[PDB]
RNA sequence: GGCUGUCGUCAGCUCGUGUUGUGAAAUGUUGGGUUAAGUCCCGCAACGAGCGCAACCCUUAUCCUUUGUUGCCAGCGGUCC
């Protein structure tokens, strides 16, 4: 199947959904440094 | 109807208010109706964002919401986008100059309301209440929650004979008034009917 | 073909700092070794650091 | 003279709100009359905390309105402006008075 | 034992920044060793108020760009972070700067408060070009000393800030430069004693007889040490 | 669901690990003392923990510092007392 652009990101907790919109991706500006997500892109299935 | 509101009892001392400010018998009863509406309001928007406490606070007629959230960006949205829009809509609620401000919630699974929430959705989409019981009391003890109790009420699993069902975990002193017990309640609008959540969360005693 | 395409562009402020490449225009190579503080440069007796 | 009635639910905040204002006062003008603390307003609630019924059942609330007095005697150029740009913290009700 | 006493004698203000002061008298030998501690500590620790945190309407990040202006945003944060004030009852204040209309934005349009004093009328910040362009900005000052910079206030800040408030670096210390000379003092009968003649240059926020007084007493503390413990 | 009374503001109710019993279960939590109190001591196949029993809070009873009007008048001057 296709991979998926999702904020609900898997596993990893109030640690994805943060520095992006509710739909996914990075909400732009901010202080993002190393380790940060940018843009929820991932499977299930996978 | 056993036992008192914990953070109703500890008001003047380790808890805070949420509407904060002062108004003569005149205009008390219209800005209380203001708050519960913009309140209200809130509430509806930002069901799918992670939302705590919404703290009013009005100085020389002008409203100052501050919106207590575990997620900042799906609220903000764009930078400076949907709080704007947020705070017109605001505005002409109260009939004043409106202005939001969002406090991003460190630690979610330690916010009670949050956990409660959490837990209703879960019971909405059919879950086993009681494992998502055990999964808010774990995380937060987890997380470093001196203790949690959670509470789950009324047609558990559609039966018949409504029960009610609670995990405690850890220490959750509700006669001591120093103790920080984040308290808050929710509802479950099942298919069988209302399931009502409680949880408390005991942070830890203040000394002062 | 590609499907999701996103790009999204960081701008990172990079300063200076011990172990960065200074130069001048005639060949003079350095790596900046110490960045001290203000008091400790040697100024002229006009009171101006160097 | 310039009389300032503050008026808070939360005492602390009410004093420090006080404080302010004697700093504000202070450094422009001369001879601040000072923060007199005037009786607080116990306003007293009871109602029945049953849905239905159970009348001893009750809940008794109240609301302390604390007063605060501060008053300037000595009205200079600089001092009454000062406080035109100097608001004080929220959920304080101050109310000043010249003459 | 036969030392004594230096008081400061003559405090001449040559200008509203710049301006220098005697000390008298000094024993000799003394000079130096005095002028050179002033001089790293007048330098290094002293506490003077800048900006901190700038907070423009209608901006997203501050390398991109505003209606009606001409410094772009980056040239904006550098002249605010040039920026002089002088605080006296707080340790923290939020200024307000608005201003409509054609011609230049001076540090003179910030509407002031009661306890904040802008002594440079002169400092320019922005251009603004277009009548219908407006500007509506919330500085807040802070009070430190050192150098504290962005990538360190970047977690260091504890009280949790919403976003879209721009960080501006800390140039805390309101002294940028200062020289003492050990000239020969007149003394009527002694000829072995001299006279400290520091010129500072200050940022016209803080006073130099204060300053010294301050210096002084972040010596004679950090001496205390070495005084009472051994 | 929410909210409320109730036994009853009654000293009780429990859990973990361990132990005994085929087991339902028991121990802990019983026993000498003690207390308002499963309050505290001592022992004890129990060891620990929590909710509760207490305390933290309000009010009130004594004192101090602060600050004194629209509050007070001890000492002072005036007086229409």
């Amino acid at each position: 199947g296709p991979e998926e652009i999702t904020a609900d990101i898997p596993n990893v907790g109030e640690a994805a959904l943060s520095k992006l919109d509710e739909s996914g991706i990075v909400y732009i500006g901010a202080e993002v440094t190393g380790g940060d997500i940018l843009v929820g892109k991932v499977t299930p299935k996978g | 109807g056993q036992k008192v509101h914990p953070n109703g009892i500890r008001l003047g001392i380790v808890k805070p208010w949420n509407s904060t400010w002062f108004a003569n018998t005149k205009e008390f009863a219209d800005n209380l109706d203001s708050d519960f509406k913009v309140r209200q309001y809130l509430t509806k928007e930002l069901a799918k964002a992670s939302v705590s406490r919404i703290v009013i606070e009005r100085p020389a007629k002008s409203i100052r919401v501050t919106i207590h959230t575990a997620r900042p960006g799906i609220v903000i949205g764009k930078k400076g986008e949907d709080v704007e829009k947020l705070r017109k809509v605001v505005a002409d609620i109260a009939g004043v100059p409106a202005q939001i401000n969002i406090a991003e919630v460190r630690k979610p699974e330690l916010d009670a309301k949050l956990v409660a929430d959490s837990i209703t959705s879960q019971l909405e989409r059919r879950v086993m209440f009681r494992r998502a019981m055990k999964r808010a009391v774990q995380n937060a003890m987890r997380l470093g929650a001196k203790g949690i109790k959670v509470e789950v009420s009324g047609r558990l699993g559609g039966a018949e004979i409504a029960r009610t069902e609670w995990y405690r975990e850890g220490r959750v002193p509700l006669h001591t008034l120093r103790a920080d017990i984040d308290y808050n309640t929710s509802e479950a609008h099942t298919t069988y009917g209302v399931i009502g959540v409680k949880v408390w969360i005991f942070k830890g005693e203040i000394l002062g | 073909g590609v499907l999701k395409i996103v790009k999204v562009y960081l701008a990172v402020k990079r300063r200076i700092q011990p172990g960065d490449k200074m130069a001048g225009r005639h060949g003079n190579k350095g790596v900046i070794s110490k960045i001290n503080p203000i008091e400790d440069m040697p100024y002229d007796e006009n009171g101006t650091p160097v | 003279r310039i009389r300032i009635r503050l008026k808070a639910f939360d005492h602390r905040l009410i004093d420090q709100a006080t404080a302010e204002i004697v700093e504000t006062a202070k450094r422009t003008g001369a001879q601040v009359r000072g923060p007199i603390p005037l009786p607080t307003r116990k306003e007293r609630f009871t109602v029945l905390i049953s849905p239905h019924v159970n009348k001893d059942a009750r809940d008794q609330y109240e609301i302390r309105t604390h007063l605060r007095l501060v008053d300037i005697v000595e009205p200079t150029e600089k001092t009454v402006d000062a406080l035109m740009r100097l608001d004080l913290a929220a959920g304080v009700d101050v109310q000043i008075s010249l003459g | 034992t036969e030392f004594l006493k230096p008081r400061l004698v003559d405090i001449e203000q040559v200008s509203s920044t710049h301006a220098k002061v005697t000390l008298e008298p000094l024993e000799r030998g003394f000079g130096h060793t005095l002028g050179n501690a002033l001089r790293r500590i007048l330098l290094s620790s002293m506490p003077g108020c800048a900006v901190t945190e700038v907070e423009i309407d209608g901006v997203l990040h501050e390398y991109s760009t505003k209606e009606g202006v001409q410094e772009d945003i980056l040239e904006i944060l550098l002249n605010l972070k040039g920026l002089a004030v002088r605080v006296q009852g707080k340790d923290e204040v939020i200024l307000t700067l608005n201003k409509s209309g054609i011609g230049p934005v001076t540090a003179a349009d910030i509407t002031h408060d009661g306890d904040v004093e802008i002594v440079k009328p002169q400092h320019v910040i922005c251009h603004l070009t277009d009548e219908n362009a407006s500007i509506s900005m919330r500085i807040k000052v802070q009070r430190g000393r050192g150098y504290v910079p962005a990538s360190t206030r970047i977690h260091s800040e504890e009280d949790e800030r919403p976003i879209g408030r721009l960080l501006v670096d800390a140039c805390y210390s309101p002294v940028e430069r200062i020289a003492y000379n050990v000239e020969a003092a007149r003394v009527e009968q002694r000829t072995d004693l001299d006279k400290l003649v520091i010129e500072m240059e200050t940022n016209g926020t803080i006073d130099p007889e204060e300053a010294i007084r301050r210096a002084a007493t972040i010596l004679a503390e950090q001496l205390e040490a070495f005084v009472d413990l051994r």
